[PDB]
């Protein structure tokens, strides 16, 4: 409000086209019980297509939070302009290898300018949190005690979660959090 | 099965985590909540003054009330809640 | 059981419970869990969320003398619950997930879990967070303004309801004047000296502004005052009744949508969790029909979750549809003689 | 957002333009207030001397005649632009893959609706199918996952590389929840037409009828041994009839 005796009301436009886009999107994609169902062109190949559509239905629905990921993609795409899906090879250790997919939000991504796409993309920089754990199982093994924008984007994303913010956990705790980076570059570094 | 003294600073670190959990909830959850719950029944606008005698209007609580009809028609509606269905012929009695 | 929002507790890095490194609650364990556990031979041991949860009906206060005895060994005790995600050992180890109850100043049980059984329901979800939206933080700006114009329109009628009358000084005629038998008013010195004291009109805007205000309610809130539910044939395929009810309307929509997250994340996850619980421990036989008799299943030979589909919102009359199939099935295999 | 600003700029005006006018003050005249029986509200008794005229309702502007005007072209506005109608049908998939689906009744030529459905597609096609291509690479690039057929009632370890490429596979998205029950129709109507034709009833021997029959449960009835359906591999060849014997004889 510009003075107390106008009483603004703020009218939710923008709220209510997002939500009415989001219904249908998430109506036309996670309404059906399976999500892709590849196709072979070939009857060679057809009895291996089968598979390829239960692995991927499995590993995306049911043992990840498919419905989760797309609604959050979904919503934070259309406001934010652009939401971001990870893939990665889980090998948490009775060692097992999952395909663990996360949604990341857009305030955690960095591309340079003359980048269109990811295949023409020659800098992709990531900030991830990953417990001090990991970071143990590759370096500095003796060594643990290694302690804006973005953040200031998520908090007033919500205003109740403050992604830099003291959660209480020891910073010697062998399981607290530490952002890493991933760089994917296209450089001749040789 | 652990020392007295792993079992003091688990005690510690637990105690530290609880109040800034309870910290950050407050703030963030718990404070709209009781308002949320004021005005459901509401009883958070009350009147200005005597002449005026204002007449709280059951926004809140008619939406609330009509989703939840249908919320609970759409799940509770059912004889039964779920029903797991087995992606092979092998495990399909096991399912039922 | 259903766990009141007023007693969880979670840190704010986290924005799910397979991300969240720490989840309190506190539960209300009558003295002879305790016993069970700790302290046998001392049972002596006696704000926001009751101020929370007193607000919420202001009939029964959780902070309230019942007046049990406290000696009592069945009087309630506010415990905690806390599955935390640290290295309570070397931290070098793994960062393992311990769930640990403790009462006031005693760690009566520790042990270790890989999952929380808590499960949360989301309804408008709010991508890349812990707690989603609610009605209130819509509805509420609905409300106040409605109520506002209410409470003008009120006045602006109840001050029209005296209907008091203006006159001049020395043309009152008391007598006759504050006598209401019908006629007989006695209205001399120049016929003028009474007329109906002016009120100000309705405002215009008034029934406008109530209008939008509906409106906007209708298509954001996403109910309907003459509108139609939801059946679960619907919600499965809006298209079931494409005949005749296609369900296009915006808010039955919206209202889908929201049933839908609801369904995906709160559902799911609990009967998930619940097959889980049951085939990680117990031993409950089956009826089997082919000896008549049970069947001792261990909870081990049930499949995993991977190759297990789970489906929400069934029809009542779905086991009839059944049926249906089943005959037609038949007469597909009585067709064919091969 | 440009439709929202505004928007809520003539709301304030429009919100204001009443708070105001709900006030009702009443001008008057210096000598002729009477403020005893002016000040009492109650019904009837006030002293209106000195010409009878001291007392008035106070002027207000009246609501603005554009405001309405501004508000349905900007509630237009934002139906035609942003594609969401208060009283607008949603896209289900089927609809989706193909708008002529419903042309009986609902042909869904709305613009609005259109818009939807094009900005739906192309975020299928640009995330969607990359995603699952990129998962199949993945799957397909690294890992030992093994795949229950059927037909040993066993496990069998099909190695990763074993399975062809992107180039030989086409993946679709937005399918509706009832395909299956669809298909287990074109199945039957498959089999009216085999069954039509004698000629290919050699090659339709009973295993291929049998796996027929229990494709089509398996989309409805999950469930096929549990009753005088009976596996192949039990099976046995029914032992011949003394009628034929003797009529052979």
């Amino acid at each position: 409000p510009v003075t107390a005796g106008s009483s603004s009301w703020v009218d939710r436009t923008v709220w209510e086209s997002v939500n009415g886009t989001l219904q249908d999107i998430i109506n036309v994609f996670c309404s059906g019980d399976e999500a892709v169902t590849f196709v072979a062109d070939n009857q060679q190949d057809s009895d291996a297509a089968d598979v390829a559509t239960k692995l991927v239905n499995q590993i995306l629905l049911r043992d990840n939070p498919g419905y989760n990921i797309i609604s959050s993609a979904a919503q934070e795409c259309l406001v934010t302009r652009n939401s971001f899906i990870k893939y990665y090879w889980d090998e948490q250790t009775q060692t097992v290898k999952r395909v663990k997919v996360e949604y990341v939000p857009s305030e955690q991504i960095f591309v340079d300018e003359h980048a269109t796409s990811f295949a023409d993309a020659q800098y992709f920089c990531h900030r991830v949190r990953r417990s001090k754990e990991d970071l143990v199982a590759m370096g500095f093994p003796k060594d643990e005690i290694e302690a804006t924008q973005s953040t200031v984007a998520w908090s007033r994303t919500d205003w109740r979660q403050d992604i830099d913010a003291d959660i209480g956990t020891d910073t010697e705790d062998i399981a607290s959090m530490v952002w890493v980076y991933e760089h994917y570059i296209r450089t001749g570094v040789l | 099965k652990y020392s007295e003294e792993v079992l003091d600073e688990l005690r510690v670190d637990l105690q530290r985590r609880f109040n800034y959990a309870q910290g950050y909830v407050d703030m963030a959850v718990k404070g709209y909540a009781r308002e949320a719950w004021e005005y459901f029944y509401g009883n958070l606008p009350a009147p200005v003054t005597a002449g005026s005698s204002s007449w709280v209007d059951r926004t809140v609580w008619e939406s609330v009330n009509g989703t939840l009809q249908d919320i609970i028609n759409v799940f509770c509606s059912g004889d039964e809640a779920v029903t797991f269905v087995a992606d092979n012929q092998q495990d399909s009695d096991a399912a039922d | 059981e259903y766990v009141p929002s007023e007693q969880i507790f979670v840190d704010e890095h986290a924005t799910s419970f397979a991300d969240a490194q720490y989840f309190c609650h506190r539960v209300r364990r009558s003295k002879e869990d305790l016993v069970a556990m700790g302290f046998p031979k001392d049972e002596i041991e006696a704000t926001q969320s009751t101020v929370a949860w007193s607000r919420t009906d202001w009939r029964q206060d959780i902070d309230a003398d019942i007046g049990t005895d406290t000696e009592d060994i069945a009087s309630m005790v506010w415990v905690y619950e806390h599955y935390i995600r640290t290295g309570v050992l070397d931290k070098n180890k793994e960062s393992k997930l311990y769930q640990v109850i403790q009462a006031g100043e005693h760690i009566l049980h520790t042990e270790e879990v890989t999952h929380i059984p808590f499960v949360t329901f989301c309804p408008y979800p709010i991508p890349g967070s812990f707690y989603g939206q609610s009605v209130y933080d819509i509805t509420k700006d609905i409300q106040d303004l409605r109520t506002a114009l209410v409470r003008g329109y009120i006045d602006n009628v109840n001050n029209a309801n005296y209907g008091r009358y203006k006159a001049l000084v020395g043309a009152y005629d008391r007598r006759s004047l504050l006598d209401n038998r019908p006629g007989g008013v006695v209205e001399m010195e120049r016929q003028d000296a009474i007329d109906l004291f002016p009120y100000h009109n309705l405002p215009q805007g008034i029934d406008g502004l109530l209008g939008m205000s509906e409106e906007l309610k209708e298509t954001r809130t996403g109910v309907t005052k003459l509108g139609m539910g939801i059946n679960p044939d619907v919600f499965k395929n809006d298209n079931a009744y494409a005949t005749v009810g296609l369900m296009m309307n915006a808010a039955q929509n919206r209202l889908r949508m929201v049933c839908r997250n609801i369904a995906h994340n709160g559902m799911v996850e609990l009967m998930r969790g619940i097959y889980n619980l049951i085939r990680e421990n117990g031993e409950v036989p089956i009826e089997v029909q082919t000896p008549r008799g049970m069947i001792q299943v261990n909870p081990k030979q049930l499949p995993a979750r991977h190759n297990l589909q789970v489906v929400v919102a069934i029809s009542p009359n779905e086991k009839a549809e059944r049926a249906q199939k089943l005959i037609s099935l038949k007469q597909l295999i009585a067709a064919d003689a091969q | 957002k440009d439709i929202q600003d505004l928007r809520t700029a003539l709301v304030r005006g429009y919100i204001d333009n009443v708070n105001n006018a709900n006030y009702g003050r009443y001008k008057a005249l210096v000598g002729a207030y009477d403020r005893r029986s002016l000040l009492d509200n109650r019904p009837g008794g006030v002293v209106e001397m000195e010409r009878q005229d001291a007392i008035d309702l106070f002027p207000y502007h009246n609501l603005p005649q554009g405001i309405d005007g501004l508000l349905g072209m900007s509630e237009e506005l934002k139906e035609t632009r942003t594609g969401v109608t208060k009283l607008g049908m949603g896209i289900n998939p089927d609809v989706f893959k193909n708008d002529n689906a419903y042309a009986t009744v609902g042909l869904m030529m709305n613009a609005a609706q259109n818009r939807l459905r094009m900005v739906c597609r192309n975020i299928a096609h640009n995330g969607m199918v990359e995603l699952m291509r990129g998962i199949y690479n993945l799957i397909r690039e690294n890992g030992e996952v093994p795949i229950e057929v059927q037909t040993p009632r066993g496990m069998i370890q099909v190695n990763p590389k074993q399975l062809p490429a992107r180039h030989n596979l086409q993946v679709v998205v937005a399918i509706s929840p009832n395909e299956k029950a669809e298909r287990a129709q074109k199945l039957i109507s498959l089999k009216q037409l085999i069954a039509a034709d004698a000629q290919l009833a050699p090659l339709f021997g009973l295993e291929q009828d049998r796996y027929m029959t229990a494709q089509i449960f398996e989309l409805m009835g999950i469930k096929d041994t549990h009753k005088y359906l009976l596996p192949l591999e039990q099976y046995q060849p029914p032992e011949p009839s003394p009628m034929e014997i003797l009529q052979l004889e």
